């Protein structure tokens, strides 16, 4: 199942090292994980907490922070940013 | 391009032991927490254990606490699960898992990659 | 209540043959596709073959095409694997499995139940 | 004032993250800038040059290559593709 | 959502110096070339200078070259313009502008956003 | 040429935890089982824990079993000791040790190399 | 403290990669361990058990096998083969 | 004419698939070639260059890198690591 | 166990051509660059030509440049030398050589393995 | 100035016989061991026989033992090869060769010079 | 023309060490294997050690194996003999020697030239 | 570690000739210019001749120009001085000398090392 990310999401993926414009949903999430790590948006002392305020990611999600234990913010963003091919 | 290759499964009697291995490739292993999960007959996938990238922080399900030990050797891109004092209920296909989130060592997700698994049978 | 009981394992020479069977109970056998998988000593799970519920559509791993034949007898609730032209690397424990979804016969089908397996050894 | 982009242009806008069906001209152009940038339709070394042959934008412009220093192809596209509300 | 707030303008004598600032929000400042444009009495908009997104490449009108200095602080989402040896000819309303095209730093356009401006008076 | 550099020691409250590290060089770390040993005030060297080269077989003194975890990152030439539920009597200098015999993970010997150590102090002070 | 290993032992150490004619006792034991390992004189299933029967090492120990867990046989060899300088 | 490699060299030879402890000089060099290839110590863009720093081989040679176009470093290693039988 | 068997040598007149072949065995042929070298009467060994493992990159000594063509067939584990515009000076025993270093295609070494050779005679 | 002239080749039937001669000049013949090698049609170099400088010690390939005899006449600077009980597989061009080292008379001896050779055909 | 000159000899106690050197010229040093031999007060000639031309293959008499090390520096035209744990029986004049043939480094190599020798005396 | 040893000196009549040679070792001979100097009974040192490292540029004292010829053989590590139409005042001990800097072959080159010298006496 291939998907094509809308460009605001693609931008985040490419910044994490992704190539191209088509991906599986799993690939998208793995690049998103890479992004949060390389941009160091997580709290070192509480790594499941992501502080994305003032970052592309925060603006895309419309929030300042979130827990990767609660994927609900991510579901919303995925629905709105992935076009199934 | 992510690939995970479990091995080491087999048949043992209750009280016995096995060591599972997971050969990882297609991503930067040393950047990732890693998990073991398992599926017993007729049941949903159960998270079993996890370990941070640096290998000195570990997590265990209450069901295996004190009996299983997870470890990793990044230089060989390999994860291990040492299983001691095995019980009939540990019978399952065991899977190596890469989390989508690099620091997630304590829980599985729908977005994880798994290998094809290795079968563990404990009976008698 | 679901039970799958493999039998027919033994020791044979390269080029030899064995017929494996799997006796099923505790579910509506004739409604489910069924699968064979195997695990060579010290390795992991490899999908071998599958067949649809009504038993006329068959699937095979490339490594066994032409040599293995899967079939079923719904009146007896039994699944078969006829293994001809056996090779050393066919050495493995063979497991019968029921998928979670009745239509899934191919590699990667989510398992529901599988048996404890029967050992097949090919050597001279 | 606001405009409604013809579906062709709107598809491009939506791919760029644009929400809704009504925009101002400055909004439309902002999104087009993002589109070109993220899809890397420009020359790394000569950034004002856009090579849009092989992209759905190239069709809308009816061109293969152009410098944004020349808005002419752009005015044309806007006229054919924006409906004033 | 785009917002550009100019400040630092005021009243100076021929030869003095002012530092203009522009507080940008509603978009990714660090991605955009940014522009300074101005409007003196009786005249339309004159492009004054521009700076690439990173801040290492800068452009200037000749009438202002070797006199004004453009710069930016991406951490503070702010654009600056250093006007030294000010002239009477420089009295005008100064605007910070975001180009629709992310790499356009050498000239303005009708599709750009600009703020409400800041007033500079030299005499 | 062999050097073993221990660190991570400090002062902690009873029940607290600390992680020790040992940076090894001058030999092929990935070939050797490695040990942790310690010396409490007024006593001699007590063997604490050991691990095989491949990292999946570990040994522990009864006194620390279930509280300490030894691990290693060969790619970093580093041995670790995660110490939880620390007790007053865990106070000591802790040493990293390279056994003369590559497979010896369960006990120390007078022929082993050890570092200068790292000081561990457990007390409610 | 430096020691001179008598020729028979020295030959074993040199095979192990030792350089020179004088070593510390810890250096001697290090090279011994290397010797046992590379020549695979140990039991892969019981690695502290050394089978040195047909090796020149067996001649020094005057034994055919033994466990490294007990120093005695090692001490004996060291006593007869190290000359303190 | 057989030689018996010292154990640090034998270690490298076994790692490349050699069996036993006695070899001809050509067998030694052929296994060394295999070692460099399988361990990927060569520069894919400049294959005559071997970067052995941090590898057992680098340590034996006492070098971070070398070119197979100059056999000298290899000569010295053979001299110090081959015992003629 | 390395074995190199050259053939195709013989007698030809100046201006003539000969095709030499070399059957290689006892090593992984397709992993290795391979060489031709020759020894003329009274002279020392002379490197003649070389080719990378994959068979697409070739090298030649100035003395035979433009006249000789090296090629290989990894499926047949065979190396070839097509010799055109042959001269009196090309008289020599020609040898197929396996380099100790897998990527060395441009020069021989004292450590290479050679076959027994094939005699090439050029006279009118 | 060194040269070796082989002669005496011809066509004979199986069980027939031929004597080859080799005329040497340009070096001190009686100080050098000397060799015969041959090359079958389309094949490679095969060492046949060798003799020491003083002509009392002889060496032979197992393929020609008891059938071929090597000798020399130093007063004539001539080497000989007496071939009896010839066989179809003996068909070859035969070459006289002077070793680099005066004492080398056996298989493998490094050549210094060799002649253009003489053709021997053994066919019914 | 050939010139060999030995130095480095002297008086030492048992267990002591000494490093002999041999200066070579008048021929191409780097093309020749080289030898050390010795002669005690009566004794007769005894071969001690040899090294190949390029200096990577070494040979030793049993009576000095493990104690003596031969080496050379072809950039300096010098041959060395490092003598450790010297024994009374090692007392002798040591000679540097060039073989008639370049490849001869073992015992019984035909001598071409040798030096005037250097006295080594080992005793209380 | 440098060693230089002169030879070839003797008694000769005026108008006669002699050829001196100098054996070098302990350094890289081919990388250095080399020198000849002389000292007549008392009379102090006098530079005679020099030659560059590669042996193609020569230098002479006016007093021997046209009569003496310097040369070297880098393959033999040997320096030569050919002395023709000798004159009574050529009488002296002749010395071989290595310069401190590799390029210095002329008068006044700083010496690094020199030989013991060889006596040349020109008279009836």
């Amino acid at each position: 199942n291939q998907v094509r990310p809308k460009l605001p999401l693609l931008k985040i993926l490419h910044a994490a090292g992704a190539q191209g414009e088509m991906f599986t949903v799993k690939e998208v999430m793995h690049y998103l994980g890479q992004y949060i790590m390389v941009k160091q948006l997580y709290d070192q002392q509480e790594q499941h907490m992501v502080y994305c305020g003032g970052d592309l990611l925060g603006e895309l999600l419309g929030r300042q922070s979130f827990s990767v234990k609660d994927p609900s913010p991510l579901y919303d963003m995925l629905r709105k940013n992935l076009v199934t091919l | 391009e992510v690939q995970l290759l479990e091995s080491g499964g087999g048949l043992v009697q209750p009280g016995g032991s096995l060591r599972l291995s997971c050969a990882a490739s297609g991503f930067t292993f040393e950047e990732y927490a890693m998990l073991w999960v398992r599926q017993a007959p007729g049941k949903g996938l159960e998270w079993v254990s996890g370990i941070n990238a640096r290998g000195y922080t570990t997590y265990y399900a209450d069901s295996v606490k004190g009996r299983f030990t997870i470890s990793r050797d990044n230089s060989k891109n390999t994860l291990y699960l040492q299983m001691n004092s095995l019980r009939t209920e540990d019978t399952a296909v065991y899977y190596c898992a890469k989390p989508w989130y690099p620091f997630m060592a304590s829980k599985g997700s729908e977005f994880d990659y798994w290998g094809q698994g290795t079968l563990v049978t404990v009976s008698s």
